[PDB]
């Protein structure tokens, strides 16, 4: 290992995440900060209706389009990773198939502070007691979201540390069906070494920050484990429900 | 395999 290479390997990595992700933390907590004319608030049904068939399954209906291209976006990330467009195509399908739930909850946990979510953009906020409020099991999917974004926003992550933070989710080798772990666990443990270093560097005064955020990992796990089971009840029930075939494509055998 | 859209997406 070579510190040198260890940099190279974070701002490579970091250009390649502003390359990829139109939304950065920056951008939402500018947002959220009010340091940005500003976000319409969506507190209740009526302001939802003038916010702009069931009005739960409307309320995710249309966050279906954004996850397909937050899809998008981070395929064009892991082909950034260096030694993943080389690790067999089986292996890329497997890693982006359990990595890009886990990523997009992390990235949604920057759109989230403890009263509510950015949505449209940012062009507008939900708020958490709002989706609280929400019937069936529908007001269960975002509460468990909030409780992590709220310890997680607390580790003070920027896009710095984001980038190879993502990249280390995806370069995950214990996920069911990888072919040969081997290589994978090469290209992990070396993110894993830019981490610790750029977590050191741009965090001098928080101790342990490294350990923290391995541990945030496991629970991104449990969040999709838990969401991909709520998703088992709905379509027990709710005919109303369908899912873009990218994303019926990825939560299949999950 | 019978991931075909992420499968498209990636070349
Ligand atoms: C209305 C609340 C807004 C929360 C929210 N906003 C968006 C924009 C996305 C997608 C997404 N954000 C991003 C970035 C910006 C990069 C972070 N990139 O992408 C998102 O995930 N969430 C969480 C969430 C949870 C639950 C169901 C849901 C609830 C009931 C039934 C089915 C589903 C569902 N439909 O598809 C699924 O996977 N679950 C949908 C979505």
């Amino acid at each position: 290992p070579e510190s040198a290479d260890l940099r190279a390997l974070a701002k490579h990595l970091y250009d390649s995440y502003i390359k990829s992700f139109p939304l950065t933390k920056a951008k939402a907590r500018a947002i959220l900060t009010g340091k940005t004319k500003s976000p319409f608030v969506i507190y209740d049904m009526n302001s939802l209706m003038m916010g702009e068939k069931e009005v739960a399954i409307r309320i995710f209906q249309g966050c279906q389009f954004r996850s397909v291209e937050a899809v998008q976006e981070i395929t064009e990330y892991a082909k950034s990773i260096p030694g993943f467009v080389n690790l067999d195509l089986n292996d890329q399908v497997t890693l982006l198939k359990y990595g890009v739930h886990e990523i997009i909850y992390t990235m949604l946990a920057s759109l989230m502070n403890k009263d509510g979510v950015l949505i449209s953009e940012g062009q507008g906020f939900m708020t958490r007691e709002f989706l609280k409020s929400l019937r069936k099991p529908f007001g269960d999917f975002m509460e468990p979201k909030f409780e992590f974004a709220v310890k997680f926003n607390a580790l003070e992550l920027d896009d710095s540390d984001l980038a190879i933070f993502i990249a280390v989710i995806i370069l995950s080798g214990d996920r069911p069906g990888l072919l040969n772990v081997k290589p994978i666990e090469d290209i992990q443990d070396n993110l894993l070494q830019a981490l610790e270093l750029q977590l050191k560097l741009n965090h001098p005064e928080s101790s342990q920050l490294f350990a923290k955020l391995l541990q945030k990992m496991t629970d991104l796990r449990q969040i999709v484990t838990e969401h991909v089971q709520l998703l088992q009840v709905i379509k027990k029930t709710e005919t109303d429900m369908s899912l873009h075939p990218l994303l019926q494509e990825i939560y299949k055998d999950l | 395999e019978r991931h075909k859209i992420l499968h498209r997406l990636l070349q």
